[PDB]
């Protein structure tokens, strides 16, 4: 749950909820940098009757900063910010 | 899964909807992962490049360019389509991406990072048109059988 900063170079995942039919619809995810340049684009259309959809994105070429992730279902748009960092604290 | 059902000999076409099938056979159907091969990663503005890829389950394909907006079509050919061989492969070599009339060409004519995608020509149109539609939004491009790649156009070197 929540937002966790991602160390660049590894794999990041996003989990979201939707009410759309899985097969006939799809969710588009766009990742942009601080300047808004498109750095990653992913989509999915597979989720069970739990309404949870998970999308995986690579962070190899990502810079460090508050990147923006936008999810579009074709009717509504949701935006979020995640701090991509070189390395985390653990 | 999809099934074919044989019916009793001598039955009429209209009446056959009621009676149960004498026998049936089932089989599975899967989608085709159309994708591009040549245009990816680095590219030089104004340089002619080859276009090739696989278009399984497709007869014609179209190419679109995107930068923080809708996908714009490129006037590569007269019909804006590329035929697919019997091997589910399409190719159109030695085309100038930056030397086209479409807005995607102008977008690719300025140095920067962009996205280039391929879509099915049958899924390209959204209004019953006999040809490829000029512009498609993100949802229309994603819904149909399509693929995308990251491109980066840079300045010339001598």
């Amino acid at each position: 749950a929540g937002i966790n900063p991602v160390a660049t170079g590894e794999t990041m995942v996003i989990a979201g909820s939707t009410n759309l039919k899985p097969d006939d619809n799809t969710i588009s995810i766009e990742v942009t940098n601080e300047d808004g340049t498109s750095v990653a684009l992913e989509d999915t259309d597979e989720w069970n009757n739990d309404g949870q959809w998970m999308v995986e994105i690579d962070t190899t070429d990502f810079e460090t900063g508050t990147f923006t992730v936008e999810a579009d279902d074709g009717d509504n748009t949701d935006t979020v910010n995640v701090e991509v960092v070189s390395e985390r604290e653990d | 899964e999809v099934d074919l059902e044989v019916y009793d000999a001598g039955v009429s076409a209209t009446a056959a909807v009621g009676q149960d099938a004498t026998n049936d056979i089932t089989l599975t159907i899967e989608e085709g992962g159309t994708t591009l091969s040549s245009p990816t990663g680095q590219y030089v503005v104004g340089s002619e490049v080859d276009i090739n890829g696989t278009a399984t389950s497709s007869d014609s394909v179209a190419i679109y360019v995107r930068d923080d907006g809708d996908w714009q079509l490129l006037e590569i050919g007269g019909d804006n389509e590329i035929s697919v061989d019997s091997d589910d492969t399409f190719e159109e070599e030695d085309i100038a991406l930056s030397g086209l009339s479409g807005d995607g060409s102008s977008i690719l004519s300025l140095t920067g990072t962009y996205r280039i995608g391929v879509i099915d020509a049958s899924d390209a149109d959204v209004g019953g048109d006999g040809s490829v539609d000029d512009s498609l939004t993100t949802s229309e491009f994603t819904s149909g059988v399509s693929s995308s790649n990251s491109i980066r156009v840079t300045d010339q070197a001598l």
